[PDB]
């Protein structure tokens, strides 16, 4: 189902990269994708409001959000 | 299907967050800003649709599809997963090829009396078939699978000999599997990239010596074929072994793949030299697709450690011992968006313009034909059941779906 | 000269450019150079862009076979 | 950006070939053994102007007829482009002092001037006394 | 040291080996051998306008082609990997003096501290399955000997019906004269049925050297052969000493006045041993079929042809090993006979045809005339033998041995370094028999290709390779040796039998590819060894039928070598630098009297039908015969030459005769 | 005579060629000539060049092949 999302996330876009996330607890490794895609110049959708250009983005749904039909 | 708010998707759909996919949960949602970038490129291929029969069949045995079928079963079988099925397998094969006893009975069976193997004659009044029966006689499977396989065994060898009598024919069904997913799912994989060369040690180098020792014409062979045929059979199970373990020599790839990819400190892991770039494991830099399996990597487990890392190895042999390259498996392999060449699309919505209505979905089949049988079996035992089509019925039902296909017009239906 | 550019101070920046700052070509210096053709006198005919019509086969267009590259 | 650029030409071998064969380019490389080139040293109201005739310069003796250098190429159009581009420092340097305006930059333009013909004083003694000119000298 | 006895080249044993004749007594009486060959019919090694050919041929392209292996030794680039100044020699004009074979290179095995035995007991029992299989499975098939093939020691007969005598006798009686050797009756079955008897030695000659151009003053250094004098052989490298032979040809600008050009010095004086064949009948007819066996039962690293039949084997490998041999004879341990003749009997192999091996094994041998003033020293006492001479060239299976002891080393090495932990399933002797088996199947990670001393090996995807990476790095050093029998190094400029792999950027088995030596193509041209005696009806006598053919062949041959087409450049070139004229039209007359020469000498291939009968590998047979004594197996040859080189021998003679020396 | 001899030496290695086959290698000695830079590389009109000269491949190929064993 994950897996899902994630490949049709890579075309739009190529976009990547993301961090370790270790958080406060614990560096054993966490680092999964980013994409900045581009954008439209409006943000109700997203808490994370990062338009400036586009979004940079936490999560693959929302380039598909912010993504032409 | 179903929906959940944007915004709020983290409080709504919470495992689908892919945060979730770490442990991640926090004040916050993951995420800041880092570094490293390269496209994570070239994705394992379509394993959907592609349904079709194969034929186990000749005793010739290629390993390569009894692995496929391995993998198969074991996603559609009574017992997960490969892994144990793989070990299963190792028992069976102990208590057949590494047990001699069984062969002095198996060649009474085809030609045995007195004083095999009867001089020159042929005769070899076997249905290949028969000799599974003797078999089936012996330690049951779960999963008989390679007790049809041991059995293509024995005409393997005892095909140069006049045996190939009862050559008849056996077949089975693919499965269809998904993305394809879990790095446990290539745990079996690379255990059944074991079997590759675990089997086919077996499967192969054999005899074409001995006809049936000649000693013209050839030959005399009391136990001898059992004899010559086991004691091989049992010295080609010692070579195999893969040696390797399963999900140790996947943890470690995966480790050095996610350092690589790491942007915090990869620290001691480290790109380097022949650590990496073996001309090989660089085109896994280029495989980057099978991300996700760190994830779980972590999140299935946690820590990493390399282990059996060494330094020379692995590079070396480890890396290049990985699944995909000894390809069993509904494992597949390709380019980028084949896999998403299958993903309906329509942003919808209006005004805002962006938010209410953007669905996805996918483009599919209506041949309408489907069918239905008897299920005749010429004799009992399992479920060898021949069967038979039921044209009468299965055209018209076939029939009475095809108006149905312009009905429901998937892709229409989602304008809906 | 990319040293030269702190002089002079201070920011125009509007009222005049902008500049060329940026060619200096060995390599149509070399061109012509080679021919002993003397590419400089080539240069000012690319100031002005027209040929000034020295005709002659191994003359003007040779010129121009410079201006091409 | 900043340039990866690493392309640098090589002078063809020549000679281990035309021992044995000809070469047709030939014209062309013509002939070729500039120069006279005399100067003179204003010491208090007189000249003492002197000249050498290259060849010595070499140590060889005596003058040759017939030897012929190339035309090498390539460096023709750096050192042009030094040339020229001071050209265009002293002008833009000179034109600054002139007027901008506003003493704190001129004295750092003049200032920079001299450094900057300074900078040239020390590479020409590299050009020369260093092989071979130091026999120019002598 | 214990000197190995000097009897006088005069002994009633020195006559009962030859047949007291012409050749016979002459050989015995025989002086020293030299002479130009004549390189080219009508056209010795001399010639002072060919030699300046060298002079451009070498100096003018290695000029133009420097060698291209790597680091490791393994090869990229134009693949060359040798002087071509290797030509530089009097070629016809061997370089002398001569060395001294030793008695007992033991000391000298505890030197280079070459094992007295197992090193694990393990691997004991390693040798004892090599040797349990070796010593396996027969389908024993009849036996063929060469044509014209010189009984040599004993009386050196040309005659075929000799050998047929002898052979069959020995078939006959191997067991009781066998026996009289296990009863010390040597010299009953030496003169009744004269079996065994001693060595004589002649010579292998190098047609090459290592010489090396100077870049600061042109010096043309080939590499010294240092070399026993008599004393430091019988002393077993106790006493005398090691050196080099007079390398210069003023000494014939002095002796024969002989022009000296530069560079050009001798051939190295490589030494045989002929020897008696009775014992050699049970060798071959079961090494051969055993030949036959493992070429059959595993081949694979066996199987010797086309670069093809190799390279297919290999690109497979993601890595390789090119091995590299130390003295590939003298070191062949006794202690390993001991294991030999153990098992065998173990085995029920024949006692008395065991005590025949160890009589050969340990066999007296004979010095001609070394040098001019020197030799024609009998030596060893057949009636108490104890030679450890090393591998003397009489015996054709000892190619066998070295095939052994090398693969032996090998592996294990392989175990010692990179599968310690796989030795698991090495539990005991038969797990070394499926084993064995296997590997020989190849169905394994650590892997080799094998023939004698030249070898290579391979590793692959699977818990093994890295520590093959590092065994690979411990021997490209070479700064200890691990091996206890061998001072196995790595070739830098590594090949196998002229298959010189080659190497891309990515340097990988998988990479570039072997090809046929060119420089080699120059040596047959050139620098090979043999005239050919024109003077006498057949060629079969001569040593070098039909060099044309190799002209003709040379794309199908050494074509493989990429720049091929340009040696050719090179070749026509300087020959109209030489003489001024067509190296082509000229072999290729030479190939169309080949043609000539063999066409009545063949009947099947009717009249001149052309070549098409022929393989090109045959091809290379027929223009080289002579490697055929120490390269090629006898069946690789296409049954028409086959036969006009070799002549059958009876099935059945051989057959129970085996079934004799067999366990049954 | 030729302004341009080059083809001059051509034809004669023409006569070589077919000459060779016979008894007349006797003469072969050595021929060179030197590189010269060239451009970027610009105009169609050179291109032109390169096609009539891409003739000259075949225009002369034709009589420096065939020819007679
Ligand atoms: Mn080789």
């Amino acid at each position: 189902y994950y897996a899902a999302v994630m490949h049709y996330a890579v075309a739009h876009n190529p976009e990547v990269v993301v961090s370790e996330h270790q958080g406060v607890a614990a560096e054993q490794g966490s680092l999964y994708l980013v994409w900045n895609v581009r954008t439209e110049l409006r943000i109700p959708v997203g808490y994370n409001a990062i338009e400036g250009g586009s979004i940079r983005t936490p999560e693959p749904l929302e380039a598909i959000a912010y993504n032409k039909p | 299907g179903f929906n959940l708010k944007v915004k709020d998707l983290n409080g709504s759909a919470r495992g689908l967050t892919q945060a979730f996919a770490i442990g991640e949960l926090k004040n916050q949602l993951s995420v800041g800003a880092l570094q490293l970038p390269l496209q994570f490129t070239r994705t394992f291929s379509a394993s959907m649709t592609s349904e079709l029969l194969w034929e186990v069949g000749k005793g010739n045995i290629d390993p390569v599809m009894y692995a496929r079928l391995f993998f198969q079963y074991a996603q559609a079988g009574g017992a997960l997963s490969v892994d144990e099925l793989v070990n299963q397998f190792t028992e069976y094969h102990q208590s057949t090829a590494c047990n001699p006893e069984i062969w002095r009975k198996l060649t009474a069976y085809i030609t045995g009396s007195s004083n095999r193997a009867i001089k020159a004659d042929a005769v070899g009044k076997v249905p290949p078939t028969a000799i599974l029966e003797q078999l089936r006689t012996l330690a049951p499977s779960e999963h008989e699978l390679f007790h049809h396989i041991t059995t293509d065994f024995v005409c393997h060898v005892l095909s140069p000999l006049g045996f190939i009598l009862p050559d008849a024919a056996y077949v089975y069904r693919v499965g269809r599997t998904a993305t394809y997913p879990n790095f446990y799912a290539l745990v079996d994989c690379v255990r059944a990239s074991d079997l590759r060369r675990m089997l086919t040690a077996l499967s192969s180098v054999d005899s074409k010596m001995l006809q049936a020792t000649f000693k013209a014409k050839g030959a005399l062979a009391p136990a001898l074929i059992s004899q010559h045929l086991a004691n091989a059979a049992t010295t080609a199970f010692e070579r195999s072994r893969g040696n390797f373990d399963a999900n140790a020599v996947v943890s470690s790839v995966l480790t050095i793949l996610g350092r690589l990819w790491s942007p915090s400190t990869p620290k001691e892991l480290d790109p380097s030299a022949r650590l990496r770039n073996t001309n090989g494991i660089d085109q896994l830099r280029s495989n980057l697709a099978l991300f996700i399996a760190y994830q779980d990597m972590v999140k299935q487990r946690g820590r990493a450690e390399v282990i059996f890392s060494d330094e020379e190895l692995s590079s070396t042999i480890i890396p290049w011992f990985i699944e995909a390259m000894s390809e069993v498996s509904p494992f597949k392999l390709r380019p980028i968006n084949e896999t998403t060449s299958y993903i309906g699309q329509t942003s919808a919505i209006d005004h805002m313009g962006q938010p209410s209505h953007v669905v996805v979905y996918e483009d599919w089949q209506f041949a309408k034909e489907i069918t239905a049988f008897t299920p005749v079996k010429l004799a009992n035992n399992s479920n060898q059941r021949f069967l038979d089509v039921e044209p009468g019925i299965s055209d018209r039902m076939s029939a009475t779906l095809a108006p149905i296909g312009n009905t429901f017009a998937v892709s229409a239906f989602v304008k809906n | 000269r990319t040293a030269v550019y702190e002089a002079v101070s201070q920011r125009g920046t509007v009222n005049s450019n902008g500049a060329e700052m940026t060619l200096g070509f060995p390599s149509v210096v070399e061109r012509d150079y080679a021919l002993d053709r003397d590419p400089m006198v080539a240069i000012a005919a690319l100031r002005t862009g027209i040929v000034d019509e020295s005709l002659e086969a191994r003359a003007s267009n040779d010129l121009k076979r410079s201006m091409f590259n | 950006i900043q340039p990866s650029e690493v392309l640098q030409a090589k002078v063809l071998d020549l000679a281990n070939h035309t021992t044995s064969i000809h070469i047709w380019p030939w014209h062309e490389a013509s002939t070729e053994f500039a120069y006279e080139d005399a100067y003179s040293v204003t010491i208090r109201n007189k000249r003492y102007t002197a000249e050498v005739k290259e060849f010595e310069l070499l140590g060889l003796g005596q003058r040759r007829e017939r030897v012929r250098i190339l035309k090498p190429t390539v460096a023709h159009a750096i050192i042009q482009m030094w040339y020229s581009w001071f050209v265009e420092d002293d002008r833009t340097l000179a034109a600054a002092r002139r007027t901008s305006r506003d003493d704190a930059e001129k004295l750092a333009i003049d200032g920079r001037r001299m450094q900057n013909a300074v900078t040239l004083l020390r590479k020409i003694e590299m050009i020369g006394t260093t092989g071979i000119g130091a026999s120019a000298v002598h | 040291p214990r000197r190995a006895p000097a009897f006088p080249l005069s002994d009633i044993k020195a006559q009962m080996l030859f047949a007291n004749n012409i050749k016979a007594q002459q050989a015995s009486k025989r002086s020293f051998k030299e002479g130009a060959i004549e390189t080219y019919e009508g056209l010795l090694s001399v010639d002072p306008r060919f030699l300046s050919f060298k002079n451009e041929l070498s100096r003018y392209l290695t000029d133009h082609f420097p060698a291209n292996v790597d680091e490791y030794g393994r090869v990229y680039g134009n693949g060359v990997r040798t002087n071509f100044f290797g030509m530089r020699h009097m070629n016809g004009f061997p370089m002398i003096p001569a060395t001294w074979p030793l008695a007992s290179n033991l000391k000298k095995r505890a030197d280079a501290d070459l094992a007295d035995g197992p090193v694990s007991e393990r691997d004991n029992l390693l040798f004892r399955a090599a040797v349990r299989l070796m010593f396996s499975d027969l389908e024993p098939v009849p036996l063929k000997i060469r044509k014209g093939s010189s009984t040599c020691i004993p009386y050196f007969s040309n005659d075929m019906g000799t050998k047929i005598e002898i052979a069959e006798r020995a078939l006959e009686k191997a067991e009781e004269a066998g026996n009289l050797m296990l009863q010390g009756k040597f010299d009953d079955a030496y003169q009744l049925h004269q079996m065994g008897g001693a060595y004589y030695v002649v010579y292998r000659a190098q047609s090459t050297d290592a010489i090396t151009l100077d870049p600061k003053t042109g010096k043309f250094v080939s590499k010294d052969r240092m070399v026993a004098d008599f004393e430091y052989a019988v002393t077993g490298g106790e006493q005398g000493s090691l050196f080099a032979a007079s390398k210069d040809a003023s000494r014939l600008k002095e002796q024969y006045g002989i022009d000296v050009p530069d560079g050009f010095f001798c051939e190295r004086r490589r030494t045989a041993m002929g020897g008696p064949f009775a014992l050699n009948a049970p060798i071959m007819a079961v090494a051969q079929p055993v030949r036959n066996k493992i070429y059959s039962k595993y081949a694979y690293t066996f199987h010797h042809t086309t670069r093809l039949n190799k390279e297919e084997k290999v690109k497979e490998w993601s890595l390789c090993v090119a091995t590299d041999v130390s003295d590939h004879d003298t070191f062949w341990p006794g202690w390993l006979r001991d294991l030999i003749c153990d098992e065998l009997l173990n085995m029920g192999y024949a006692p008395w045809w065991v005590k025949l091996f160890e009589t050969s094994l340990k066999l007296p041998v004979y010095v001609g005339a070394p040098a001019p003033e020197q030799g024609h020293t009998l030596l060893g006492d057949p009636s108490n033998p104890d030679l450890e001479v090393g591998l003397s060239s009489g015996q054709g299976a000892t190619d066998l041995m070295g095939t052994l002891l090398m693969s032996i080393t090998y592996l294990v090495m392989q175990l010692d370094h990179t599968a310690p932990h796989l030795n698991s399933r090495i539990k005991d002797m038969p797990s070394a028999c499926r084993f064995l088996d296997s590997y020989w199947q190849g169905h394994e990670e650590i892997r080799q290709i094998s023939k004698s001393d030249d070898a290579m090996l391979g590793w692959t995807k699977g818990r093994a390779l890295v520590g093959g990476h590092r065994l690979f790095e411990m021997l490209k050093e070479g700064k200890v040796n691990p091996s206890p029998y061998m001072k196995i190094s790595y070739e830098h400029g590594g090949a196998f039998l002229g298959d010189i792999l080659l190497y891309d950027s990515r340097r990988e088995p998988g990479s570039a590819i072997f090809v046929g030596n060119i420089n080699s193509m120059l040596n047959n041209q050139f620098s090979p060894e043999y005239g050919v005696q024109s003077g006498v009806r057949d060629r079969s006598k001569r040593k070098r039928p039909f060099p044309g053919l190799a002209w003709a062949s040379m794309k199908d041959t050494y074509g493989a070598c990429p720049i091929y087409s340009d040696v050719l450049e090179a070749i026509e070139r300087c020959w109209w630098n030489a003489f001024g004229e067509s190296y082509r039209a000229y072999r290729e007359d030479m190939l169309k009297r080949d043609t000539l020469e063999l066409s009545r000498y063949v009947a099947s291939m009717a009249r001149q039908a052309g070549l098409a009968e022929l393989t090109p590998i045959d091809l290379e047979v027929l223009a080289d015969p002579n490697k055929l004594q120490y390269k090629w197996t006898e069946a690789d040859v296409s049954a028409n030459i086959h036969e006009v080189l070799m002549h059958g021998v009876s099935v059945e003679k051989t057959e129970r005769f085996l079934r004799s020396v067999m366990p049954r």
